[PDB]
């Protein structure tokens, strides 16, 4: 069975300001599907990437 | 209880140090080594021979066994220094065929420009890359570690987690990968120009570059770019350390119509000479060395010389108008 | 290739992430004259024409 | 699937080759030997049944040993000697004395037991038969000829009378009688012995030095049939080459001074640079006898093989001495 796939951008600030700046892998985002059930539904990262 | 006890260790080094030296040995006339590379032993082993799985007999080294060798022997060839190279086991970069192709551990040596999926950049030879650091995730050879830097700080192999994106590139004298971002870092060496890539090169083992056919150019091998602060250097293959010489020589029937002629058994065994010398009439004449590239085994003189390396094999069979080719390599 | 850009971004950088491009890189250049009596004695200057 | 082996003599061979590429100045290989590393493994490396940490290979570890190295001594080829086992006929101390198998090599006249002939250097005889009462490798066989015959080896049970004699082809005492028999070599001259020969060692000619006397080396004698020959360090398949190397306080006094903990680990190197003030200035390679590790350029010349000891203190007027022995 194959999963969700969809592709965000996310407009982020790093903290430390430190220019060169990534996302890892399998970061965690809740994801509210048209309804079948409230519950979001888990979108992780499917590899790391950087900004 | 012991009182001394001391450890000490040979650099691999020393190893090329030997093959760069035992290049230098052979000689053209004079006062350095000749090389001639001998067949024989049209008769069978054994009726097995023929079948699968038949291993012939051990070779055996004794006054006795030369004379054995050197009963049979079918046809000798000389060999030129020129047909004689360092080398290095082949890796490119991306290729499908050998594992991991994307995916280099430390200190591994990278052929571009090899192939098409290898190949960057247009116009341009073999080039050679070594990895100098990989992408910190990976494994350790040592079980006891998960950190690669944890690993090394041990010196323990690492392997990396994460594949090369791309196959190292640039001149340039650090220059893998290094700022926008990547986990290996990659080290550049020389280019290798075309035709020697396609004469000598087999997709196993480069052909690494003499410090002396250095001397004459360091362009055609890309290296004159470099930086070495040692003035002129050419000693590369100190930083490849290669340890393999290539022997490479050519069999034709033509010069042992006998021994290739229809219904040879072929010849089981190999053997190679060092510095024969040629048959006389008169034992008393003075001794001389082999200049031609092959000789009937009468034309030589009986045991003249040594033979360092004897070799059996199944029946292998010459023929006519066939060109039958040799490699044999060296690890010193 | 890769990246779709569409209607997207107002970031110049990571668009620079990779425009495509090309980087740095050394050469040498020539041989060298004493201005008078050694060469160590002389000293360098490119600006870059 | 075939079989293959390589000779013996190639061992030699390769030493023949090595032994003809240490050059003097030009083109060819120069040595040089470096100790080092004042500085204390641990506070234990004194004690006894101490081993230094196992040597690395890296340029780091180069670095790092090319950073203490004390002092740099260069080889002369008239330093290097090829060496086979010593063993001597008749000497009590060591076991069967008077037992010998095939093939075996004998020093003879090395000493006053040993000494059959006066006013004649060493000899080296090589026994070719041994006695045909024995013991085989092989337990299964008590047949010195057919243990042989198989391969295995012997242990021939009956002694030898005397040690053997007689420039003459196999001798053997094979006439008269005895279970040995006897082929000749060559002989040693007394001053090279005396100087050379360590008891465990005896030194082989050079084929070179050989081409000069076959006689001071009692070659002469002997049958070639190939006129010159002298490739005889073939026959003794000398694999194992002898460096010898003079230390001396006086060219480092500065580790020499009272107090010293000495050098803790040994290395050679192979063609370094003289030190150069200006980098652009044309490399040089080195002469003379001791270079303080600073005359040296950094780095210059290859050291092939490194090694690491509990401390050895020098000492002024102290005068040390080290050889190392290669096998191929």
């Amino acid at each position: 069975k194959s999963a969700a796939q969809t592709e965000i951008m996310l407009t982020c600030t790093d903290a430390l300001n430190r220019n060169y700046i990534t996302i890892p892998r399998g970061t965690r985002f809740l994801a509210y599907a048209k309804d079948t059930s409230v519950n979001p539904y888990n979108f992780v990262s499917r590899e790391d990437v950087i900004a | 209880d012991s009182s001394v006890i001391y450890r000490a260790i040979v650099t691999s080094k020393f190893r090329t140090e030997k093959m760069l030296n035992f290049y230098n040995s052979i000689g053209s006339g004079p006062d350095k080594n000749t090389i001639f590379i001998t067949f024989g032993r049209s008769e069978p082993w054994s009726s097995n021979e023929n079948e699968v799985g038949f291993a012939p007999p051990y070779p055996t080294d004794s006054v006795l066994g030369v004379t054995d060798m050197w009963t049979h022997m079918m046809g000798t060839v000389k060999v030129l220094p020129s047909m004689l190279d360092a080398v290095i086991p082949r890796r490119d970069w991306g290729d499908t065929r050998y594992p991991d192709p994307y995916t280099f551990r430390i200190n591994d040596i990278v052929v571009c420009n090899s192939a098409p999926y290898n190949a960057t950049e247009s116009g341009a030879g073999w080039l050679v890359y070594r990895c100098l650091d990989v992408p910190d995730t990976g494994m350790c050879s040592i079980a006891s570690l998960t950190d690669k830097d944890e690993c090394l700080k041990l010196g323990g192999k690492w392997t990396p987690s994460a594949r090369s994106m791309t196959p190292p590139e640039g001149r340039g004298d650090a220059e893998g990968t290094i700022e926008p971002g990547d986990g290996y870092v990659w080290e550049y060496l020389f280019e290798i120009p075309p035709d020697v890539s396609i004469n000598r090169c087999t997709n196993e083992y480069i052909v690494v570059p003499w410090p002396e056919e250095l001397k004459e150019d360091p362009t055609r091998w890309g290296y004159e770019d470099n930086l070495t602060w040692q003035q002129d250097d050419f000693g590369l293959i100190y930083r490849v350390k290669a340890n393999t010489i290539r022997f490479k020589a050519y069999l034709d029937s033509v010069y042992f119509p006998e021994a290739a002629l229809p219904g040879n058994k072929g010849f089981r065994q190999i053997s190679i000479i060092t510095n024969p010398l040629e048959a006389k009439a008169h034992p008393n004449d003075p001794n001389v060395k082999a200049e031609k590239d092959y000789y009937d085994p009468e034309d030589l003189m009986r045991h003249s010389g040594e033979m360092i390396y004897m070799e059996n094999r199944p029946p292998i069979i010459m023929a006519m108008d066939q060109t039958e080719e040799i490699n044999i390599l060296f690890t010193f | 290739e890769s990246f779709q850009f569409s209607p997207s971004y107002v970031d110049v950088s990571s668009i620079s992430n990779f425009i495509i491009g090309e980087n740095e890189y050394h050469e040498i250049q020539g041989s060298i004259q004493q201005v008078c009596k050694d060469i160590n004695r002389v000293y360098l200057m490119e600006s870059e024409g």
